[PDB]
């Protein structure tokens, strides 16, 4: 079994920057990516960016790549999305999906409880 | 960016009828052979969870209720056996490149 | 010692013109498959036995008849004209399986301009499955089923050899590869177009840095670490193994592809460029110089393949369990991948594979355009224009099957069936006809009115019972020994033997067809016929 534990709800500030982390266990950590997916309230998923355990590379959506960073840590294998200048719309739940094996490329049902910054 | 959307907005729940669900990747291809394209799953106060990956197999814990179809452009969904236990938010998502996006949400009611 | 400064000069000049693809890349897994040390010593016997005369032989025939490669039966044997023909097809089949791995080359060389060297790479990139980035360097446990990052690039990049399940389902073809062989069959087409190069100012400035380049990559094999595995598997005796095994035609296969005898190329090198300029030396030269350059790639892969074997802690033969041409751009790619300017060494290592490649390429299709010019002197000679771009299109379209997305498939196929037992005969038969139909006495009397000085007496006993009752061995070991391919997680069916030994045959058909065609012609009863056909023609 692979548990993917996350952080708990925060509070937002007008000018303050978070920090979600994310604790995933069970297989080889540093040879699957970690996506962070955004969850609007009522409204559909969204993708912020993915990072691949081991400083080789950190994608973005282009519009989150200036907002929020992810720095990887391979010793305590968690993961960390430090996001800037926080907004009041930017008030949503954020997840943390591990891709595959690598030919696939899919979730595997891995996924957290969801940290809804409010 | 890649973009993709869903022709469908709202479809009926039906007690053993056909549900059709349909993302277009128009500005996309196969890659390698293999489609890159999967299905979610998304309960009201659930987080999405996998349903179909490759959009030809089914993924792990998944019931043989779902079957995807299509390959290059056009991809379709089979939820022939639908019963009452889903009633979510399906979306897709390609994996070409560095485009990942998600669609617009495909919900279900009657 | 005494005349190095001479030594030197000749070395630089044949390594200018010698050194090809060949000796770099179908030996060494040609080595490997028949074991380390167990193939140097057959290697270097078939060499000093039946390379080193033919080669000088070939060579004096170029430099006295001074014509084509099929020409040289219009004044020693008339009836022997389908060697001419034989060598064609020959040519034909290499340059529609040998430019597969020019292909390979160039699209490595365009992948490789990234910062981020791809081989070091397996996150979702193409097509990965059972990745291990670093071998030891993480303290990882190398189990079964697990494929290097290299690996997994060469098998999912270059050629998606996973749409194919076999030989026996060829899907598509590849539009990376087609635009890579179309750029290269149109760079080469534009270096034919005349066919004047003898004193070259490219050829002198890009057979410099090949040298320096093969220096620090065998330094950087020397100085890794865990590397001393591959050199005792390199050179043992392994007698064990040697007795009734099968392996002197291999090492007969690579020495004839390697050295040049057998394929047309020596003569139309022969025919001109060269009169009475030092001869007796420069084959030797050649041939050594040869024989060290592979002697180095073999040490380096071998090297390579210890290191890697040590890394993922298991033999060293089994570490490529039935890999074939695919042992080059592996070994090779791990090497360069664990080095400090790995982005520039890749990039100078990819282009001088490919210049390596396009002057071997440019000297086997001069064996078959200026061949033909003497026979139609009028027709094709004077156009120079609406030949070479026919025969690059037959090339071209003979070249689409093995782009095929089980491509590899078909490499190693036309690798063991169309150059093995053809060549061989075909050398045989010209040697043992040159020898006895032409007369031995006769080709001593013309070198040496043609040079100044009688061969040794162990060149003149060669060509007459040593070469040709070798060759027939060679031969009947070739026809004795059922071959057994067998790529990676795939087994070659029962029809694939026969389709070889099709390919194997139009090859070489040929000559049987001009002899029955020869006593035709010639009216008369058999005996007449055949004085005339054995004695030569007069101008
Ligand atoms: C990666 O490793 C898995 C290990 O399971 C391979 O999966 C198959 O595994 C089952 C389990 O015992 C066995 O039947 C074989 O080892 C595999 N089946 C086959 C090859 O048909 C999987 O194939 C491996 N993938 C690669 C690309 O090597
Ligand atoms: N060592 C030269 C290889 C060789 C022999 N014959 C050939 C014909 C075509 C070609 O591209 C290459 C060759
Ligand atoms: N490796 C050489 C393959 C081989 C062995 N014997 C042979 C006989 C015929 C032939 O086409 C090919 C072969
Ligand atoms: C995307 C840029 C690709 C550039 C490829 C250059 C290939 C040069 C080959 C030279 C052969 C002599
Ligand atoms: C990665 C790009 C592969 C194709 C490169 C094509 C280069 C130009 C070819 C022109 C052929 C006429
Ligand atoms: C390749 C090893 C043999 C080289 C030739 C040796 C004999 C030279 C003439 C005496
Ligand atoms: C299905 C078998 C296909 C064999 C093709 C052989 C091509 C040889 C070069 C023309
Ligand atoms: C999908 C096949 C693409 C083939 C591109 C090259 C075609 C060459 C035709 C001569
Ligand atoms: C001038 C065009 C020649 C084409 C030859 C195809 C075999
Ligand atoms: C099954 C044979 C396919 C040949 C394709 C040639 C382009
Ligand atoms: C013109 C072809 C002749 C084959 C013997
Ligand atoms: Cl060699």
């Amino acid at each position: 079994q692979v548990q993917l534990q996350q952080s708990g709800p925060e509070l937002v500030k007008l000018g303050a920057s978070v920090r979600i982390s994310c604790k995933a266990s069970g297989y080889r950590f540093s040879y699957s990516w970690m996506n962070w997916v955004k969850q609007r309230p009522g409204k559909g998923l969204e993708w912020i960016g993915r990072i691949y355990p081991g400083d080789g590379d950190t994608k973005y959506s282009g519009k989150f790549k200036g907002k929020a960073t992810l720095t990887a840590d391979k010793s305590s294998s968690t993961v960390y999305m430090q996001l800037s200048s926080l907004t009041s719309e930017d008030s949503a739940v954020y997840f943390c999906a591990r891709s595959a094996y690598g030919s696939e490329g899919f979730a595997m049902d891995y996924w957290g409880q969801g940290t809804s910054v409010t | 960016d890649i973009v993709l959307t869903q022709s469908p907005a709202s479809l009926a729940v039906s007690l053993g009828q056909r549900a059709t669900i349909s993302c277009r990747a128009s500005e996309s291809v196969d890659n390698y052979g293999i489609s890159f394209l999967n299905w979610f799953q998304q309960k009201p106060g659930q987080p999405p969870k996998l349903l179909i990956y490759a959009a030809s197999n089914q993924g792990s814990g998944v019931p043989a209720r779902f079957s995807g179809s299509g390959s290059g452009t056009y991809f379709s969904l089979n939820i022939h056996p639908m019963e009452e236990d889903d009633t979510a938010v399906y979306f897709c998502q390609q994996t070409k490149g560095v485009s990942w996006t998600f669609g617009g949400g495909t919900k279900v009611e009657i | 010692r005494e005349t190095w400064g001479k030594k030197v000069d000749f070395l630089l000049s044949v390594i200018g013109y010698a050194v090809d693809l060949g000796n770099v890349w179908r030996f060494p897994y040609i080595c490997y498959q028949n074991g380390g040390g167990a193939f140097l010593l057959p290697y270097t016997i078939m060499a000093i036995f039946g390379g080193i005369p033919l080669f000088y032989m070939e060579l004096a025939l170029g430099q006295y008849h001074r014509n084509g490669c099929i020409s040289i039966w219009r004044k020693i044997c008339p009836i022997f004209k389908g060697i001419g023909y034989a060598i064609c097809i020959i040519a034909f089949y290499i340059a529609s399986y040998y430019n597969t791995i020019m292909a390979w080359a160039l699209y490595y060389l365009i992948s490789s301009f990234t910062d981020q060297l791809p081989w070091t790479s397996c996150k979702n990139s193409w097509n990965t499955g059972n990745c291990t980035n670093y071998f030891s360097e993480d303290n990882i446990t190398w189990t079964l089923h697990s494929t290097s990052p290299a690996e997994e690039f060469y098998t999912r990049h270059v050629l998606q050899i996973h749409r194919s399940k076999g030989l026996q389902d060829l899907g598509g073809i590849s539009w990376q590869l087609a635009l890579c062989i179309m750029l290269i069959f149109t760079v080469i087409y534009f270096s034919i177009w005349k066919g004047v190069k003898t004193s070259g100012k490219v050829v002198w400035v890009t057979a410099t840095f090949p040298y320096i380049i093969l220096s620090v990559l065998l330094v950087r094999g020397a100085t890794l670490p865990g590397a001393w595995r591959g050199v005792l598997f390199y050179l043992k005796p392994n007698w064990q193994k040697l007795l009734e095994t099968g392996v002197w035609i291999d090492a007969a296969a690579q020495i004839f592809f390697s050295l040049g005898p057998g394929f047309g190329v020596l003569l139309a090198f022969a025919s001109y460029n060269k009169f009475n300029n030092n001869c007796y030396q420069d084959a030797l030269v050649t041939s050594v110089v040869n024989c060290m350059t592979s002697f180095v790639s073999g040490f380096v892969i071998f090297t390579v393949l210890g290191y890697m074997a040590e890394m993922r802690n298991e033999d060293v033969s089994e570490v490529a369990k039935d890999a074939g041409p695919s042992l080059l751009f592996i070994t090779y790619a791990e090497a360069i991948a664990n080095m400090p300017a790995s982005t520039f060494f890749a990039i100078i290592f990819f282009l001088m594979l490919i210049t390596l490649g396009l002057d071997s390429t440019f000297a086997g299709l001069e064996g078959v355009i200026t061949a033909v010019l003497d026979e139609f002197p009028h027709v094709w000679a004077k156009r120079r224009e609406r030949f070479v771009l026919a025969v690059v299109i037959t090339c071209f379209f003979g070249s689409l099957v093995t782009l095929t997305f089980g491509g590899a498939y078909v490499v190693k196929l036309l690798e063991e069936y169309a150059t093995g037992p053809a060549v061989l005969t075909v050398a045989l038969i010209e040697a043992v006809a040159v020898s006895w139909f032409y007369g031995i006495t006769q080709f001593c009397r013309d070198v040496k009115e043609m040079l100044g000085f009688s061969p040794g007496w162990f060149w003149r006993i060669c060509w007459v019972a040593i070469s040709p009752l070798f060759l027939l061995f060679i031969i009947c070991s070739f026809l004795m020994s059922p071959p057994q391919l067998r790529l990676f997680q795939y087994n070659y069916p029962y029809w694939s033997i026969i389709l070889g030994y099709c390919i194997g045959t139009s090859s070489f058909i040929c000559i049987p067809t001009y002899i029955a065609y020869r006593l035709i012609i010639t009216p008369g009863t058999f005996k007449e016929r055949i004085i005339k056909s054995i004695t030569p023609e007069t101008p």
